[PDB]
DNA sequence: CCGAGATCAGACGATATCGGGCACTTTCAGGGTGGTATGGCCGTAGGCGAGCACAAGGCTGACTTTTCCTCCCCTTGTGCTGCCTTCTGGGGGGGGCCCAGCTCCTCCCCATGCCAGGGTCTTTTCCCCCAGGCAGGAAAACAAG
DNA sequence: CTTGTTTTCCTGCCTGGGGGAAAAGACCCTGGCATGGGGAGGAGCTGGGCCCCCCCCAGAAGGCAGCACAAGGGGAGGAAAAGTCAGCCTTGTGCTCGCCTACGGCCATACCACCCTGAAAGTGCCCGATATCGTCTGATCTCGG
């Protein structure tokens, strides 16, 4: 049979690569539309700067890297190793967006 | 000898238009007193920030009106807003 | 309005329109400050007071006592959403924490 | 771009952000959650960012108002200008 | 033999008695020592108001309180009814008081 | 109160906050660990405080110095002036 | 030192304290600025200016690269514990994240 | 015609960069930062002082109110430095 | 399901302390007038933001295997809780004292305001060097015998 | 422990695109001069923070019994992960249009500044009346049998 890596080894890979990487990880367009279907339930005919979409983009992507950074904490605290929601609820409670 | 000046002429006045049968305890009355000083405070520094930005040098109702709205939950806003909107549309005439 | 009165009794308030004019130009927020703002700070401010000063008076009540206290405010300003949400990083001084017990440390 | 448009941030996406913020194993409810969690960001900062553009009496959300925004929540981003 | 309450109880008695009270946890005299002898590090012959002993007391105590709250959540997800310092650590770190 | 004045913090003290913060069982290293905790947090705010006394010209540590202190720090405090 | 020049090179700085002293009396800070204020906050910022750019040289020099970006200064902000305190709450664009993996996340013997 | 000129702090901060670093250059997008970084702290020391001087009632900001900003704002080596950079060249600009 | 025993809850006598109201004042808000400068309105332009073909190909969606991680149940011993007794020290009252924080009057050095003038900072060209891409080779972990 | 198998780092070559220096200009910092005004300083008053003493009894400290919960260990299954394979939709390029934001010019009306007066509110004094303490039962919760 072909060689296969053991479960574990391209997850710790991966990190490391996305880890040294600065690139975006969000692909441009569907967020670029998320953003736009927002806007619009807060003022129609809404036109965005491009560098303003950019900036949400590295904003939201920045928000997301820092919580999955809490919610790994929890789930090591758990004595766990797979992230589950509830550390997402608990990291946001404590960090105070639940309360 | 000096004076001091207070928002405790002015919420003792709403607390016996709002509960006529309640009263105030002097520590509640400073509590509610920084709550006033703390909310005036936000709403001018944002109202600040946004003449600011906008490059004015007059704070406007239309800028105390964006304070309030970034500043406020959603129904506290929406009330504020209106609230301050029929103040101004009496005072004006 | 036309009468020439006091600018609180011109726009209907019981907050000091000539202090919080005062107060914004003092206070160095913009180089002019107009007539209008400090009304709609008069009236936004007296507002926020008639919201928090309702839910304490019923608090107050729903405890058989006619004054207000600490603990009246900070129970008022805990238990209603939006208020909790303004003041979520605010100290109420002698004002205690809501009665809550988490359900997993109740007898079975 | 009316409808259906927060299932474009695609479990690939949320697997390599999470990489990135160093977690090693998922759960396959995680998506769901972490889709929520940034729509709520999301309209939490364009709810501001909108008006700031309302009140320049603008049409165009513009990077300014974005930053703006986001130093508004304490999360103050560098390299787009302020 | 005398009559004994199970273990818990007067503990979630407690608990009740001292969430529907007001009054300060912490003993007003050792509490003022201490401020006063954090205070000489930074600058000596202090005076200090006692309006001042009092601000710090009730933030103090409003900050262990809220500390606490959190710690609490931090056991119960590890599946836990007591507190560890593991659990005050991790609180912490996610407030961004350790980061 | 020149040496060792945080173990005035006794641990019935330290019991009664984690009861009024809702906890029902407490460890045997909480309190020394709190005990750390309060000190970390006295010492930024007794600093902070301190360099507005410093900068007022004062030796007295007034409570708007506290209360300032605290309000840069993000815990506003209602109650004490203001 | 007593001089007929900018006050830049009279105060022996190279951030302008024209410029300083315009942004504080057109930034409705106080009603007057001082004559030392605008020399202090131009030497604080190009303290922490040079503090920034000599870690973030230091960074760019262990990558084998001749010029500075985003990561660079990320790098050295997150890397200096002093810092990272003052800029705890700020998003670098295109900084990314520092490496780092939980000793737990790791293969065992 | 003319369009409006921009002002910011990229001919100071390449100067302090040559001067620390001779041989390094610095992008465009690395100088936006730094130019960024530069208003960010500005307006935190400003606004901190301007709060200093309305505490005390007084409607002048110095370099005392400066010089406190600073030790309010930043942690302690770099409070330290910053303090005695600013009292350094306040002194020589004085003398 | 049964009976003790502790603990909280309600209620009335009462006592002091603190909220609420009345008078003097004093100090700040309001009316009237002058002046100017900031912001609103109209008009112009062009920059940039939106919309549309067209690949192609990298990326995403789906199916299979399976391993290992999460979850549950058991058991032990250890650390936590609960109650009793001792003794200390925190809380309270009363007095004495001296320093420090607030106020007031002088005036004088510092900050401000305005005009003349240039030297430093901004924007546009451009070119050459540093960083990106890519192909071939060596090295390095990784896993199955 | 080896050998085979992927993945990664290294190095040389090619290239392109963007950063650093030069050029013209324009605009704001500086120098000079006159002026008001805030605060630095020297008194004075006195409020309050510090220090001391005496008393008590309330709470912390130590200990003992004992029990229930944290933690280690074993087993089961199910559910992410890793690897292929097919299609789709992102992105880069290019082309087109027109909408909206920013600049310029003009002016008018709104806000600042100043001069006075009066009335609002800030402080002090005083009185009553509500919150609390104390004792007595009444109800409810907890735990053994």
């Amino acid at each position: 049979k072909p060689h296969r890596y053991r479960p574990g080894t391209v997850a710790l890979r991966e990190i490391r690569r996305y880890q040294k990487s600065t690139e975006l990880l969000i692909r441009k367009l569907p967020f670029q539309r998320l953003v736009r279907e927002i806007a619009q339930d807060f003022k129609t005919d809404l036109r965005f700067q491009s560098s303003a979409v950019m900036a949400l983009q590295e904003a939201s992507e920045a928000y997301l890297v820092g919580l999955f950074e809490d919610t790994n904490l929890c789930a090591i605290h758990a004595k766990r190793v797979t992230i589950m929601p509830k550390d997402i609820q608990l990291a946001r409670r404590i960090r105070g967006e639940r309360a | 000898r000096s004076r001091k000046e207070s928002y405790s002429v002015y919420v003792y006045k709403v607390l016996k238009q709002v509960h006529p049968d309640t009263g105030i305890s002097s520590k509640a009355m400073g509590i509610m007193n920084s709550f006033v000083n703390d909310i005036f405070e936000r709403i001018a520094g944002e109202a600040s920030r946004l003449a600011h930005y906008n490059k004015r040098s007059t704070i406007t109702s239309r800028e105390i009106q964006t304070a309030v709205r970034l500043l406020l939950p959603g129904e506290l806003a929406k009330h504020a807003v209106s609230e301050g909107t029929k103040a101004v549309t009496k005072y004006t005439s | 309005r036309a009468k020439a009165k006091s600018r609180s009794s011109r726009a209907g308030l019981q907050f000091p329109v000539g202090r919080v004019h005062r107060l914004l130009r003092k206070g160095n927020y913009a180089e002019r400050v107009g007539a209008g703002a400090p009304v709609y700070m008069a009236a936004v401010l007296e507002y926020l007071t008639a919201e928090i000063l309702e839910l304490a008076g019923n608090a107050a009540r729903d405890n058989k006592k006619t004054r207000i206290i600490p603990r009246h405010l900070q129970l008022a300003i805990r238990n209603d959403e939006e208020l909790n949400k303004l003041l979520g990083k605010v100290t109420i001084a002698q004002g205690g924490v809501l009665p809550n017990i988490q359900a997993v440390l109740l007898p079975k | 771009v009316l409808r259906d448009n927060i299932q474009g941030i695609t479990k690939p996406a949320i697997r390599r952000l999470a990489r990135r913020g160093g977690v090693k194993r998922i759960s396959g409810l995680i998506y769901e959650e972490t889709r929520g969690v940034l729509k709520v960001f999301l309209e939490n900062v364009i709810r501001d960012a909108v008006t700031y553009t309302e009140h320049a009496k603008r049409k165009t959300v513009t990077a300014m108002d974005v930053v703006y925004a986001l130093k508004r929540q304490g999360r103050t981003l560098y390299g787009f200008g302020g």
